[PDB]
Formats: C-alpha cells, structure tokens, sequence
C-alpha cells in the first residue's frame, strides 16, 4: 500500500515575468465587518482608542517646542430621536492628504509611521495603541452612514468632511465652522438601535476604556477620575489609594488584608497588583479568575485563558504587560509560549510573598490559613511537578504532640528537630486533639519518643498522601506505622478467642491480642488505612468488610473483656449482642464507618435488656 | 465626627484619618461618577446606590 | 450644568469628490503572517482543504458532461533531507490568468464564483469549504520560499510555475512537464524544521482532516481508512460501522449501550451522532468529546460547550454546515445561533431518554444506577424552572405503597395521587428497611398518603432545589410533621422538666409525643432539609446553632425505665439521658462525627453492666 | 379545594361552632391584621395563609 506520483519533470521554458500582489477592497470590508469581531459593542472601544492617540501625538508635538498645553478632552454624545452617536476629541486632526492616505487605505495606520520617525521608542511607544490599522472599520458593523468632520491642528488648515456608507466608495468635501480636532457622526442601523441609550453606552465605556489617559465626558458628566495605580512606583501610592482601588475592582465595601505590588522587567515586562479579601470566602469563590489583563490601559477581555493557576482564584487584581502578543481581534494568541511562562513567574512570586508574610507575622497568617486553607490543599491535589507540590506545602500549618495545645507548626519547623538518621514524618488524623490523644492508634505509638503532626480539618489525609514527599522525606501515617513494624490468664484468653472467629466470621478476618491498649477495649487495624478511609467516601456491611480485611485487636487488661468472662456462665444470650457492639465501637473509633444509623437498632436492644436489674 | 474634611493631612499616632475628598467644593467636571456613589454611601450610611444626583 | 461641547455649527460648502477604497498588500501579508493564527501547524490543514476543493470542482464539471471520472486522490510527502513538504492532487488546475486572479489577490476566492454559478445549491453547496480567500497565505508562517506547479485539466492546457517569498512580490512563468492537478513545493524555515519529521505530520493530519472525503496518503500510505457515518442515513449504515466509529471518537475498547442518530435541517442543519458508554463513569468525568465539525473538518472549539454541562458523559460528533466562523476558522464566540443549537440538542437528548425508558424499563433501571449523578447535578445547576422539570421526569424513586424491588417516576406518581391532595411527600433514608422503621414515617402512617423513598446522597438537595412538579409543591415528611396540628401526667411532667434541667443547653424546647410505637425518642427541627445539609456543608468546607425539638415516647420501655432510675442512681441516670439524646440525634441525620460518642458510650456500659 | 384552591391552601372541620357557618384561623392573626392595612385576593391570601374551617 505505497504509491505516489511525485517526480521532478517540471522545468521552465519561456522567459519569466514579474508581478505584484493586489487586494480586493470589497471583501476585505465584508470580512472585517462580519467575521472578525465576535461581540458587537467593540466599535466604541476602537473609536475611543483612536481618539486617545490623536491627543497623545498632539501633546508630544507641543513639548518638543515647549509650548503651552491646551485642554484635552474626549466627549461622547448619544441621541434618541435621531438615533445617532457622536465622538469628538481635540487631537492633531487630519489634512486633506491625511484623510485619504489613512482613512481610505485598509491595513494602513498613520500612528505606526509616527513612532517610526521618533527614533526614541521610550515614552511614546508605550502610550500609542494603534498597531494594525483596521480598527476604524468596526463602525460599519452597526452603521449605514458614517460622517466625519475633521481639520488639522496646523496653524492655517481648512475644515473638511468625510462621508461613506461601507460600499467601497467614499466622498470627501470641504466644511466651514469645524472646530480643531475630529468629530465623527454614526447613524445606527435598524437592528443595532440598542446603542442610543445611556444605560447601554455606560456599560461599555466602563468595561473597556475606563482608564483612558484623558478626561472622558459621556453626555455631559465625566467618568475618568479614578487613576490607574498599577503603573507608577509603589512608593508614590499611599494606604488610602490602595484601599480605594480595591473597592472598585472587587466591588466590595471592606478593606483588603494583603496587598502586593509586583514590578519586574528583566525576565519580561510585568506591572500588576494583587489583593486578598478580608471577608471569609463565599461559595461563589469555590464555583468558577477575578484578574483582568490590561495592555496599554485598555481591557483585553480574556475570560477564557486563566492566566493565573486555578488554585489562586481567590485573589483580585489586574495585570499589565506590553510584551504579550495580540491577534487582529485584540485578544490573546491562545496557548502561546509567552503567556505560559508568565503564569509560572506569577505563581512563584505569590507563593514567596505568602511565605514572607508568615515570617513577618504569625497571628495574622494563622487567621488567613484558617479561612483560605481550602485552596492550598486543592492546589497540591491538582498539580503535576513535585517542585510545585513542595512549594505549596510550605504554606500548610499543623500542630504536634511535642508542643503545647493551640500552637501551630510548619512542616519546615517540624523538619528541623528529628534524630540523627531518621527520614520519617509521622502524622495522625483526628477531629479534635481530645480524640487525638485518646485515640487507640496513638496509645500504641507511645512506646517511641518521636514527634507526630495532628491534622484536624478534612481532606488532610488526602492531601498528605498526594504530597508523598517533602525534602526527600517519606510521609508515613500513624496507622501505617503500627501495621508495618516488624488481667486475664493465658488459659482464660485462648478459650475466649475462638468465639469471635465464628460469630464474627463474616465481618472480621483477623483477631489478635495486644497489650499496647490501656483505655480502649479493642483495636482495628487495616493495611491501607489511607486508601480505605477515602475509597469508602467515593462509594452492604458484609461488602464493606469483605474488601476491608478488618483485623481486630483486644485489650486483656480492660474491664470490658474482664466482665465478659462471666457472661459465659450467667447469660450467654447477651454475649452475642455485646461482642457485636464492641466490633461496631471499634469500627467507629477506627473511622471505617460511613454512617452509624444502621447500628442504632442493635444498641437499643442491648440497653433495654441488660440493665433491667437496677 | 467634627473635622473629617480638613484641607491638610492629619496624623494620629502615625496613621491618617481624612481619607476622603470634599466633593461639594469641587467642580462637577472634576469629580467622576464613582466618587459620587462612595460619598453618598458615607453621608447616608447605607449600602445602596442613589437614583438621583443634584450638584 | 453639564459640561458639553457637542453642537451643530458645522455646515457643508465645498464640492463633492469621489474616491475608492485602497489597500496596501505589504502590510496585509504582515497581518496574516503572525497576527492571525494562534497555532503554527494549521497551514497543512488549509492546504488539504484547498486540495479537496480542487477535486470537487472537477467532479461537478464531469457530471455536467456525463462522462467517466478519472482517479481522484490526495498525496502529501515529507522530504527530511532538504527539509521540504509537498502536497499533490489531481484537481482541475489553474491557468496563468487564473494564477494571478486567485493566488495573487488577497481576500478573493474563485470558489464563491463557482458556488454562485450553481443555481441549485445542492450539488456543491454542502462540500465546498473555502469562503474567505486568505487560506493559501497561511503557508508563509513557516515557508521562506514557495514553489507551485500546476496544469489545468482542460484537454490542451499547459503547465505554469509560481514563486513567492512572502515579501509582497510574486513571480509567474510557463512550466513544461507538469502533470495534471496541482503540486506545491514548500521549503521550511530554520526555526520550523519540526514539520520535516513524519511523526509530527501524522499527528496533525489525524487531528484536523482525518475524515476527508478523498483518499489521503502520507509517504504513499493511506491514512483515511474509514468513512464519516454522521453524514449518512440511519438505514444504510450497519451496526458494525456504528461500532467501529464509537471506538475512534471515544478512544475506547468496549461496546456502547445507546446510539442516537440525529438529523434535522428545519431550524438549522444538524447531522450528529451520540453514544453512551457501557462502563461505569470514570474519575475524570466527575469539548467533552463532542467535538464540533463543519464540512468534515474539525473546528476545535473546546470552550463554547455546545452540549450542556451535565451532559458531559456522552460521546459522539456534531456536524453543521451553517456555523459562523472567525477569519482564523474558529467558532464565533457568544453567537445567537450557537445558543439555540445548545437548546435544541438538550431537548432531543432528554426526549431520547424518555422514549428509552418506556421502550425498555429494565434497561433504563441499570442505566440510572450508573450515571445518576449527572442528572441530579443538572437540576441544581439550572436556572429556568421549565428545564428543571424536563430533567426531573428522568428520575426514579421507590414508593411506600409498593412492594420492594420496583421503581416509579414522578409523572405517574401524580396520576395516582388523590384530588384533594396537592403535594408530594418524600423521605430520606439509606435503605427501605431504615425508612419504614424511621420514626418520621411511623408518625405519618396515620394517613393514607403515598411517600417516596430516596436512598442515594444529595436526593434531598435535588428535591429542595426543584420545589415544584406539575405545579404541585414538594413537602418532605420531616416538613409535614412540624406544620401538622401508663406514664401519668403528674409522673411524666415532673420527670419531663428533669430533662430540661440537663438538656436545656442543647435542646432549646422539648415536649412529649404519643404517636410512637418502637422508638424511645425523636429529634425534630423546622428546616430539616436545610439543617441536614447546612450542618454537613459547614463541616465539609470552611466557608460561610439550631433549635432541636426532642420528642419522648411515654409508652417505650426505655423511657419507662428512667422513671425508677432518678430515685436509685441519679449519677448513672444522667449517663442514660445523654445516650438517649445521642441515639435520637443519629436517627435524625443531624449528628456530628460519631467518634465523639464512643467514649461516653463505653463509660455507660461498663457501670450499667456491673451487676452480673 | 377544587374551586378555592388558588385562595385556600387547606380546609378542615370544627365541631366547636354552632352559630357561624365559616371560620378562619391563622398562625399569627394579630400580626397579620396590623400589617395588612399598611400594605387582588390571590396575592393578599398568599401572605396570610387563610385556613378555612366549616361547621357541618
Ligand atoms: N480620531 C482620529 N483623529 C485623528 N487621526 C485619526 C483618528 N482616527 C484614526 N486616525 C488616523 O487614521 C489611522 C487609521 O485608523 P485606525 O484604523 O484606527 O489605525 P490604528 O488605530 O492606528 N491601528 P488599530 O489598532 O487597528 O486601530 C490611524 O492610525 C490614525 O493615524
Ligand atoms: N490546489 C488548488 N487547486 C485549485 N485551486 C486552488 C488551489 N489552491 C487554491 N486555489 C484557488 O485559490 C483560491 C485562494 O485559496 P484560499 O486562500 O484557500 O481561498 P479559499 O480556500 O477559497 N477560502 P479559505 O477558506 O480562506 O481557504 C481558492 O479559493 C481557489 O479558488
Ligand atoms: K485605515
Ligand atoms: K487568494
Ligand atoms: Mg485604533
Ligand atoms: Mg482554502
């Protein structure tokens, strides 16, 4: 099954010619106005960006010669009865030649040539937005008649006009009484009449171009007073300015508990600010990342890229970077290499910032870890690289048996007080320290002088087994250690032992004797304690014990076993009920019971019949 | 209560208390729509938005 | 006053000149080169689409003449020695005036002229992909020089040669020895030589244009090897082909249990297939393998979620020839049409499961046990009331008035409900054995109403979030008891207040209830459904107490035993009172972690048994 | 229940009445009386829960 017709019979016979590429001016307008911009109201973001560039060029022209700067304004006007929108600025304007060499050519921008003649690329390159040269034609998505009044800012120019309908032909004429600047009139389409009300227009100016560098007045009142604080050095912004900015972006009335101001340029240009809310996280935080990308002070509207790791979705802020590339739709080049390494750079800085906060303050960090501790545990579960797992693990907090109650210890702090050559870490799961010290598993491990961590909140067992390594040290649970290591007379015990081998031959697969108990009647040991504790939650009693292999232990010194001895002679009927309850008591003490409702019926039967002699 | 809107920075043991601008003395063309809502939430001691705004 | 400068002082006084729009191709090529496509390997997909279009034009010309058709196949080669990739086909071919008109003009395509000159819109309107005219120029991303050799299919046409470097200038010359069809020689750039390896090329071909309608080859080895059954009718395709297709889309090895062939064109053209796996849902389950197609080429959306979130377990492929596409051949985000496509598929899938339940009652029972989680999730994650009820019809519960081992839906439950009653009663318990013996069921045993038993977890949350069915309220047994309206009184009341002195810290209010037969005590609260979740939802996640009304049965032996225990052993009586509270707490489902009660339980039996 | 289901949510019987064919009982009657005057049958009865009792 191999055949092809590829050969080298091709050759040139006649004299070669030369030609140049042309372009079709009608389909290009159709493509831009139909299958380029997904959302409709992006046509005023381009118009505002164009207005903010004319003002920037004029300001640069009046500082080289040291002239006085006049007023710089951007004015928006909406009409209902006429159904028209209006944009006006006070920029450099355009001459007769500039109205045809820029507005009449597709993919041609005059702002690009302005920077090419600067030979500096220091202050104006970071303040000019125009890059492609097709953003003006976005007005045709909602317009049938476009009307432009513009005259140059040169001392002695003449007013002009510009009319078109998007059919490939445009007419240009002269006008009288035109103010210096540029005014554009747009006639809305029949089905695009939603852009004639203040409610619709206000929802777009704030969303896209709220932080424009020049004052913006919408129908009389301005909306451009709050300044962008993520650009200047952190030494210029006070505590109040940080507080005010957080309330706007997060739409919250409280005070942030943490603030980060990151500014780096050697690896890549990054300007960003991050906030941690003071209030306890709500359920909307868990259910999906509160960070909006900004490039040259205009929204990028990512909403689908998740530039920050999913476990860091609880912080609010903005990120500004001019090194990221953008496509023709003014959106990210998805899954690009540059946008991937930015997340790794941002992730390592945030983890380092939290670690420094712990050293600076411990009581404040303890409150924060109690509230936002869920996200850190999730990040460990949903990570791949061990270096990522170990970095997050430094933020975890536990308490140990070698320290007084109520005091939290870090893993690193625990990792500094072992013996000479013991590469083991011991941890135990319990709801409270009261049950942790009274747990039968801990009582068996009192034979050794070692420090064991006490993790209380849920998912701790799941998190530790997923970490699986910390500083080349193995994490071993207390229950694992008991299995893996390698009164009543003897006559009175051997006769007792055969009973539960038969009466509990279904739910019990192993019964042994252990002296390591002092306050508990029985012990239940299982090989894979960690797996069994969590596989049970994912998923009757006979099935729950068939694959569990519930090895059972007894305490000969305990009075319960001592009292069960005479239970043979007096009332053998009660003996079966008692041994069943002891097994159920050990199962609950071992945490291998999903729900105790089933055993309630047997408990009532034993009590109402055993204590009748009172 | 008394001198919240003083025209100069005020410090008490290091921190500052003013943290607000007197928007009734500024021109309507120099104050944005965002400060018009935060100021209202302070004088009215509420958490809603105003439906009218006369300057 | 409002600071505005907008006025109407402008006027027109000059002469009107006429001009036409222009465009510079030096910058237009710049935009397509790097600011159009996110990926770098999409150039081969465009070339394959172009090659297939050439064969389609040739075929339609033959049927007009009604003559025999020659060979029709696509070949692509990789030459790792000098680092070149070549694509050849046997299409119509292009003349010297066709080269400059099509290749040398941006945003101009000759396909549209052929499509607009069809006058039937059925012969080729469903098999032509090209609609923009900028696809060819995507090859400039990785190519520093492009060689094109082509001869038209006309009996007498000559070959021609086409050179360009992406700098805005191209060259055309007459070529000799070029066979019929089209051949494209592409020289790879230094940084993009990875495409000279066969492994990289094989990945892209099977990722984008695996289901092309023509025999495609790679180094002479055919790669298609199967057909696209989603475009065919349900009757011609056999079960074996219906089985081979499933193993490819899902990358599975088992056989499907369900198969739906959906084909409608009235609201919008749909030719889609769906599959339900046989194995139990995997851990990863909890574009969802429903990858959208258009003209038999992948669109690769993976974000629009054409299918509802709760429908993330079924497989298949969706095909449509009217989806609006971006200039980069991606789906137009947030479109009106795509929203109506999602709703249409949701209705058909829900209807399909309803029909499968009536046709096969036993088969649907096994299916419900495996994928029951997804249906419950969709009810909670819905917003419209109507769509919640549509999913609710698929649920299956067990009623008290029926023998064990059978399940009944909610629609037929209302068809057997009395006229006066206008609500549905449900009870939560692990098994039916623990449901019948539950004290709440025995409290409602007085009436002749019917109550459903729900076993699997989050059932109460599903009913709580639904709250309606056929405009009939859903009220649980726990909810109905609170809204409803031998231990002499002197002996009982004096001992009754004893419980208040020792259980007033937890039990805010306490009373005596006589509708019990075997349970010594009960625990009741107003919002039983909310409390059974809230007290468990807080303990699950550290995110953003109550008034437990305890009832005492005076005719129970255990309660009767406490009468003669206060006078004899006041110390031991306190142990028994607390244990009874814990026992009633567990049966109500509001208990905390049962590890705490183990210590107190052991201490009671060690002393209470110290008499034998 | 068939003809007053929109306005009546429950109907019962009282044997303690002998001079009035109808009786309305509400959980919080005192609160409802004063709150109703400050603030057509359907939306009023929704917030009052007008249980109806008829002497046979
Ligand atoms: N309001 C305006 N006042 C003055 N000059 C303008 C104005 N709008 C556009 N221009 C000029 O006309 C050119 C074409 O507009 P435009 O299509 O927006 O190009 P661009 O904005 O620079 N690049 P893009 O990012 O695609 O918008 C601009 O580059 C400017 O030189
Ligand atoms: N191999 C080919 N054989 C014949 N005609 C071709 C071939 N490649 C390109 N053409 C023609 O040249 C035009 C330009 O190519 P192309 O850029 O793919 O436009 P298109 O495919 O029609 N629209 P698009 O979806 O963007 O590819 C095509 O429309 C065809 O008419
Ligand atoms: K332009
Ligand atoms: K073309
Ligand atoms: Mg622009
Ligand atoms: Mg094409």
């Amino acid at each position: 099954p191999l055949h092809s017709i590829i050969s080298s019979t091709e050759s040139v016979q006649g004299s070669t010619s030369k030609h140049e590429f042309q372009a079709e001016t009608k389909k290009l307008l159709d493509i831009v106005a139909r299958s380029l911009y997904s959302e409709k109201e992006v046509f005023i973001r381009e118009l505002i960006s164009n207005a903010s560039d004319a003002l920037e060029k004029l300001r640069h022209k009046l500082v080289s010669d040291g002239q006085a700067l006049p007023e710089m304004e951007i004015h928006l006007q909406t009409n209902a009865e006429k159904g028209t929108i209006t944009i006006q600025d006070t920029g450099i304007g355009m001459t007769q030649e500039e109205l045809v060499s820029n507005l009449g050519t597709i993919a041609r921008s005059g702002s690009k040539a302005f920077l090419d003649a600067l030979q500096n690329q220091a202050e104006a390159s970071s303040k000019i937005i125009g890059q492609f040269g097709v953003g003006f034609y976005s007005a045709f998505m909602v317009a049938d008649r476009v009307e432009v009044y513009s005259r140059s800012a040169a001392p002695g120019s003449l007013g002009y006009q510009w009319l078109s309908d998007g059919s490939g032909v445009f007419e240009i004429a002269e006008a009288s009484g035109v103010r210096t600047g540029t005014k554009i009139i747009i006639h809305l389409k029949s089905d695009c009449k939603e852009f004639s009300s203040e409610a619709r227009v206000r929802d777009v100016v704030t969303k896209y171009s709220n932080f424009v560098s020049f004052p913006l007045y919408l129908n009389g009142r301005r909306m451009n007073t709050l300044q962008a604080i993520w650009m200047m050095d952190p030494k210029d912004v006070g505590e109040w300015q940080h507080e005010e900015f957080y309330r706007y972006v997060a739409q919250a009335h409280d005070k942030p508990r943490y603030t980060l101001h990151y500014k780096t340029d050697a690896p890549l240009n990054i300007r960003s600010i991050f906030y941690v809310p003071d209030m306890k996280p709500s359920m909307f935080d868990v259910s999906r990342s509160s960070v909006a990308l900004y490039s040259r002070k205009v929204l990028i509207q990512t909403k689908a890229t998740d530039i920050l790791p999913k476990w860091l979705r609880f912080i609010r802020g903005v990120v500004d970077s001019e090194d990221i590339p953008l496509n023709l739709s003014r959106e990210l080049l998805q899954e690009s290499a540059l946008i991937r390494k930015l997340r790794d750079v941002l992730q390592q800085r945030l983890i380092k910032f939290f670690i420094d906060q712990s050293k600076k303050d411990a009581e404040k960090y303890a409150k924060f870890f109690e509230d936002y501790g869920l996200f850190m545990r999730e990040g460990i579960v949903t990570a791949t690289e061990q270096e990522v797992k170990e970095d997050i693990a430094k933020l975890l907090r536990y308490e140990s048996s070698a320290l007084p109650s109520g005091q939290l210890t870090s893993l690193s702090e625990y990792a500094s007080r072992m013996r000479a050559g013991t590469r083991n870490i011991y941890y135990l799961c319990a709801p409270n320290r009261h049950l942790a010290e009274h747990s039968p598993y801990y009582e068996a491990m009192k034979k050794k002088d070692t420090e064991v961590l006490f993790c209380f909140e849920q998912f701790d067992e799941l998190t530790l087994l997923h970490l699986r390594e910390f500083d080349k040290k193995k994490l071993i649970s207390v229950e694992t250690d008991i299995v893996v290591d390698h009164c009543l007379s003897e006559k009175e015990t051997e006769e007792l032992m055969a009973w539960m081998r038969n009466v509990l031959g279904s739910r019990v697969t192993n019964v042994k004797v252990t002296l390591r108990l002092d306050t508990h009647p029985a012990m239940v040991t299982v090989l894979e304690m960690g797996a069994a504790r969590h596989f049970l939650r994912m998923q009757t009693q006979e099935e729950r014990a068939q694959l569990l292999q519930p090895t059972l232990e007894i305490n000969p010194r305990h009075a319960l076993i001592k009292k069960l001895n005479q239970l043979r002679a007096s009332e053998p009927g009660l003996a079966q009920l008692l041994v069943d309850q002891i097994y159920e008591n050990a199962m609950i003490a071992a945490g291998l019971v999903d729900d105790p409702r089933a055993m309630v019926g047997r408990l009532n039967e034993l009590l109402v019949k055993a204590l009748e002699r009172h | 209560k008394y001198s919240n809107f003083v025209s100069f920075p005020l410090y008490l043991n290091g921190r500052r208390m003013n943290t607000l601008q007197a928007i009734w003395m500024m021109d309507p063309k120099d104050v944005g729509e965002w400060q018009h809502e935060e100021f209202y939430r302070y004088v009215a001691q509420a958490h809603d938005k105003p439906r009218y705004t006369l300057h």
